[PDB]
């Protein structure tokens, strides 16, 4: 399947400028095999956190030709894990080879290729590794949770991600975790013969400033301790909720980079070779 | 002597305050220097964190 | 890992200059060459020459 | 994309151990068409967390025919239409047709080839269903754990079952399992306590509502739309300067839980990276026996 989408006609100031974007991503609605470029296309900058909220509704699509009539696409992942393809970076990292990229709202703007004679924008989201994405949507949602290069809230969606988050904060806690809450003192003296099991602990750890201000009682013995043990438990919750709580704040990595021959590290602008996961 | 400009563009932080036994100074009242040197004494911790 | 082998286009530039002199000639030979005042003395003749 | 790697002649009778592992997965580096021994090696004793870490940044790869020159390998996540190809099972319980297989580190007692001749190691990961997976890692943290507060040490149910036999999870000390699993353990322990204690100091008063109809109402009521009890976090109290030696910003660090959060939980596998299809095969193939596989 080929998405083509179809251009008006254009001015030669903007059609050469829409040339240089060969290698972006943009965001369609409905899997047509035909869309107008009206159809997709996003307003100027504005809250990145609606934004990246958006993303999650939406399949992406990478386009390849730019014709003067006709401009073709590719959508990402809908039955598809193999199809080796190529995409051009534009986030301020370089991605090298091994890792994932995910899909992240532009910041301060000012990407906008502004085509004055269709009256519309487009807003092509940039493209970081994982490992900073996760970071970076971290500090978006402690900042967003704060209000009960750096745009403000909006008061208005702020809440929805406080609210996703508090839940799957919520129900991490159990009559098991109780009883690994417990051993917090047990912990600390372990992180002190040693030098690993120190260096584990974070330094503003949150919890370091508690295992030496209050001391808490023996657990009470659950009901039936004989039959169940619910530490267990607790701790297989944890690792399903930790498993897809990056995503349900971000995005899910959405290709992984391999090449073949070319230099491993790829620079800010440059194209490099792709397979989508 | 041309300092306007200095703090006109150094004031883009917002703020900070490390302590302020430092830079500050206060109008006494009558009743002075016995017992006034007591109700400084008493209060001088909450001035340096 | 191997490499391909690159090209690259690249087109550059012409600069435009300029040249003057200056060639101001009389107005006595102006007149004189032309003929417009020439008298027929074999003295005219001579300056026109 | 098949690549070969250069193998350092070893010896008679070694080489015949290396031919017998002509199933087993193996982390390449980069893809190219060649390799060195040398380079797909890692210490058989090792740390189970950076190892888990170090699957990502590499590349899934089986170990098709071998042959006292070279052997072959195929990665696994680029790839044309997904071909069939063939996996040896190496995990403690076998796997059914029809499901996932997950790549774990060895975190029970471990196996490693020591091929003495070249004086290198090598570790091949275990193949694991998922779900039973996903609960094999809690069950050996879960031990740990209820080890560490020196409590009952044990409780007669630290068993798995996998198509009825039962399997007794060997026990905990027999390579390095004191010490190669200390770091998982410890790792996951701390930022489960730490969010509790987050949560619990944006909300204080969690834990005084009612036993049944205060705390399901609260949750009810989270899931539900735009009431949210007013602000629900009651706002923490003003921080220090910041220079005080007991500067305790609560926001600065539920940002480093949800990074580190994130960051572990993506370090975990869990996302399938085969699926069974076998095909005219006994319909369950028993550990250490060769299992046609698709990739995912």
């Amino acid at each position: 399947m080929e998405v083509d989408i179809a251009l008006p006609t254009l001015s030669p100031g903007d059609l050469s400028a829409l040339q240089r974007c060969e290698g972006r991503v943009v965001f369609l609605e409905t899997l047509r095999r035909h869309a107008t470029l009206r159809e997709v296309a996003l307003p100027c900058g504005g809250d990145v956190l609606a934004a990246m909220a958006a993303y999650r509704r939406r399949f992406a699509a990478v386009i390849t030709r730019v014709t003067p009539h006709r401009m073709l696409a590719t959508p990402l992942g809908v039955g598809g894990r193999g199809q080796s393809l190529v995409l051009q970076n534009t986030g301020p990292f370089d991605l090298t080879n091994g890792d994932h990229v995910c899909l992240v709202p532009p910041l301060l703007g000012d990407e906008c290729l502004r085509l004055t004679s269709a009256n519309l924008e487009l807003r092509f989201p940039m493209t970081l590794p994982l490992a900073q994405a996760r970071e970076l949507t971290a500090r978006v949602v402690a900042r967003a949770a704060e209000t009960l290069q750096l745009p403000p809230p909006h008061r208005d969606n702020a809440e929805a991600a406080t609210r996703s988050l508090v839940l799957n904060m919520i129900f991490l806690l159990n009559e098991g975790a109780v009883i690994l809450l417990s051993l917090i003192p047990n912990l600390l003296t372990l992180g002190a013969q040693d030098g690993y099991a120190n260096a584990v602990i974070q330094l503003g750890s949150a919890t370091r400033e508690l295992g030496q201000l209050v001391r808490q009682p023996p657990p009470p013995l659950p009901q039936d301790h004989a039959r169940r043990f619910c530490v267990f438990e607790a701790l297989e919750a944890w690792i399903a909720s930790a498993s897809r709580l990056g995503d349900t704040l971000g995005t899910r990595p959405v290709a992984r980079v391999c090449i073949f021959d070319g230099p491993p590290t790829v620079p800010p602008g440059e194209k490099a070779a792709v397979v989508e996961v | 002597l041309d300092v306007d400009a200095t703090l006109a563009a150094l004031r883009q932080e917002p703020a900070e305050v490390q302590c302020a036994f430092g830079a500050y100074v206060a109008d006494a009242r009558p009743d002075a220097l016995v017992g006034l040197m007591q109700r400084f004494l008493e209060e001088w911790p909450g001035m340096m964190p | 890992p191997a490499d391909q082998p690159v090209h690259n286009y690249m087109i550059k530039r012409l600069d435009r200059r300029s040249l003057n002199a200056a060639f101001s000639i009389a107005v006595e030979a102006l007149g004189l060459i032309s003929g417009e005042n020439l008298d027929g003395t074999h003295i005219s003749s001579a300056m026109r020459l």
